[PDB]
Order: structure tokens, then C-alpha cells, then sequence
């Protein structure tokens, strides 16, 4: 299975200028493209290589796309301003996430369309596509004018249409790098803390996609609860890490076993500390 | 909504005393967008530093990565100061290269 | 491909 989302950002900054608005989106768990109005030159740019040989109609119909986006968000700014009798003095912030998931054969699983008004929900797009769910009495006013306006309709034909087949596109031409999970690179490291204690970490490196199962066993039992579980973090080159630490009694350190699971694993790995 | 920044100081590849890396300061889970973020070499601000572009999980919280190019020796220290409305004075994690 | 739709608050 495989996902396209956008996410945009829409910041007021009152008494220093315009709002900025920021949309990026992503295939699966890889950046493809960017755009952010605060740029001189504000365009909607690739981030990762298979979108790179995409032609210009499509970066120039995407940046078209996000400036009306970023106008109808700062007009959006100022309708939710109204609707919530908010001072012209205080920053505020739109964010939306929409997109498609497909199966292994492509056909459309499910459609998102979701909006955010200072980091709470605010109106959704419903899995019918057709019809809304509204957070508040503002984001009602904001339901009736798209249903008034067949939003929903327009949004489903998108999703169903445009956003399925565009994913479909990217996943055959990033086939390579989209399609072929990258397996963790491990190893356990040992830390004496002081003379009886010492820190064992697990290390899942260079992986590829961000999902990852990294845990600790002791005599074959299960460490949630006393594993510092490092959030997954970009290694910065489109890959992850991911660490697992214990602190272990000295002399026990030959009990640990750390264990990966993850999608290029053909089968999963167990790691102990080889000193 | 105010959310304080999660911050992580680490490199891309393993360290090796004298061999290029990269040094990262990941901060996530940060609302509203505005942050200051800044990577130390012994308490110095490092001025080549870049950043990913603005995001949200799906909880809506920002996150960012500032990343710098770096080369680790014995004697020098890295860190990663961040500064949010969230924050009373700005915080300073050090970096550790065994983690 | 981003979404053509326009959504008006």
C-alpha cells in the first residue's frame, strides 16, 4: 500500500506583514516537493530525485495551485478571524493534510481532506467524500458555504481521479527507491555508567521506510517500559534512525538482545553486545 | 495552543575522531510554528546551518531539521540551543556522540 | 498532483 499527502501551513504575523504560507508533500514517508510564500519567489519545488523528472506544466500548474491556495488562505485567515471576534493584534495559523492511499493494485483505499485553525481541528473531509465533519460553530459557518458550494463533490472527483493516478505515476518512477525498503545497518554499543551499571543501545541505522519495530529482550522478555526509545529521526539522507538503550547491571550485559523488525529484513535481526 | 519542542542532537553517520559527519538538531512536536534554533560548537553558534522544510505530524505539531556539516575530535564540544515562546531561556543539549 | 479544489472559509 502506498500514500500521497499535502500539508500547508497558513501563519498570520500581524504588525509584520502578509501571512506566510508553507504546503509540502510527501509520497509514502519521502518529501517529493515544497513551497513556502515567504520565498522572493515563491514555487513549488522538488525534494526528492524521481520527481525531479517531472515536466514544467506540472511545476508551474503546482505553484499556479499554491498561490491561489496561499490567497485563499489568507482570506481564510481573515473569515476565521470574524467568525472567532479575534484581535486584529494575535498570529494565527491554518494547517491542512489531504491526500490519497492506493492498494498493491492501485485502486483508490481512501480519501483525506482535513484543516486545522491554531493547531485544533477545525473541518475534515469525511471517508464518504461527501459530506464534512465541522469542529465549531465558525467551522459550521465554513460547511454550509462548501456544501452550498459542492466541495465535497469537487473534492471526491480529485481524490478519486487526479490524486490516484498521480500517486500511481510517482510509486512506477520511484519504484527503486519507493518501492525497496532499506534494511536497518546494527549494532549494539556497551557504556559503563560507573562500576556496576553500564548502558547498552541499540542502533538501527540507514533505514528505509520510517516504520520500525526496535526492541530490547532480556532472557527472551520483552524492555518497553525500561527502554529509552528514541523517537524515529531523519538521518537527514531520507533514511531513519532509531536507537534503544537499557541500562543493565554489569554482568548481565550477555542476557540483552536487541531486536529489528522492519520491511528489508527478509527475516528479523537479534543483536547482543560482541565485545 | 502552545506545544515545547522535542530536540535531539545526534549525527547521520556513526563518529569517528577526525572523519566528516553530519551534526542534526531534530525538534518536533512544537506549536506555534515560530522557533529559534541554533547548533554550538563550544558554545559558539555555528553560522552554516540549514533546515528541512516546516511540516506537521498528524497531531498538527511542527517539526524541523537543522543540520550542519561537522568533523568530531576528542576535545570539542557540539550542542543545539532552541528557543520557543514556550521556553523561559533558551535550552542547550549537548551532543553525545553514543547517542 | 495538489488538490485543485477551492475551499473557502
Amino acid at each position: 500500500s502506498h500514500s500521497m499527502r499535502y500539508f500547508y501551513t497558513a501563519m498570520s504575523r500581524p504588525g509584520r506583514g502578509e501571512p506566510r504560507f508553507i504546503a509540502v508533500g510527501y509520497v509514502d514517508d519521502t518529501q517529493f516537493v515544497r513551497f513556502d510564500s515567504d520565498a522572493a519567489s515563491p514555487r513549488m519545488a522538488p525534494r526528492a530525485p524521481w520527481i525531479e523528472q517531472e515536466g514544467p506544466e506540472y511545476w508551474d500548474g503546482e505553484t499556479r495551485n499554491m498561490k491561489a491556495s496561499a490567497q485563499t488562505y489568507r482570506e481564510n485567515l481573515r473569515n476565521a478571524l470574524r467568525y472567532y471576534n479575534q484581535s486584529e493584534a494575535g498570529s494565527h495559523i491554518i494547517q491542512v493534510m489531504y491526500g490519497c492511499d492506493v492498494g498493491p493494485d492501485g485502486r483508490l483505499l481512501r480519501g483525506h481532506d482535513q484543516s486545522a485553525y491554531d493547531g485544533k481541528d477545525y473541518i475534515a473531509l469525511n471517508e464518504d467524500l461527501s459530506s464534512w465533519t465541522a469542529a465549531d460553530t465558525a467551522a459550521q459557518i465554513t460547511q454550509r458555504k462548501w456544501e452550498a458550494a459542492r466541495v465535497a463533490e469537487q473534492l471526491r472527483a480529485y481524490l478519486e481521479g487526479l490524486c490516484v493516478e498521480w500517486l500511481r505515476r510517482y510509486l512506477e518512477n520511484g519504484k527503486e527507491t519507493l518501492q525497496r525498503a532499506d534494511p536497518p545497518k546494527t549494532h549494539v554499543t556497551h557504556h559503563p555508567i560507573s562500576d556496576h551499571e553500564a548502558t547498552l543501545r541499540c542502533w538501527a541505522l540507514g533505514f528505509y521506510p520510517a516504520e520500525i519495530t526496535l526492541t530490547w529482550q532480556r532472557d527472551g522478555e520483552d524492555q518497553t517500559q525500561d527502554t529509552e526509545l528514541v523517537e524515529t529521526r531523519p538521518a537527514g539522507d531520507r533514511t531513519f534512525q532509531k536507537w534503544a538503550a537499557v541500562v543493565v547491571p554489569s554482568g548481565e550485559e550477555q542476557r540483552y538482545t536487541c531486536h529489528v523488525q522492519h520491511e528489508g529484513l527478509p527475516k528479523p535481526l537479534t543483536l547482543r553486545w560482541e565485545p | 495552543i502552545q506545544r515545547t519542542p522535542k530536540i535531539q542532537v545526534y549525527s547521520r553517520h556513526p563518529a569517528e575522531n577526525g572523519k566528516s559527519n553530519f551534526l542534526n538538531c531534530y525538534v518536533s512536536g512544537f506549536h506555534p510554528s515560530d522557533i529559534e534554533v541554533d547548533l554550538l560548537k563550544n558554545g559558539e553558534r555555528i553560522e552554516k546551518v540549514e533546515h528541512s522544510d516546516l511540516s506537521f505530524s498528524k497531531d498538527w505539531s511542527f517539526y524541523l531539521l537543522y543540520y550542519t556539516e561537522f568533523t568530531p575530535t576528542e576535545k570539542d564540544e557540539y550542542a543545539c540551543r532552541v528557543n520557543h515562546v514556550t521556553l523561559s531561556q533558551p535550552k542547550i543539549v549537548k551532543w553525545d556522540r553514543d547517542m | 498532483l495538489s488538490s485543485p479544489v477551492t475551499k473557502s472559509f
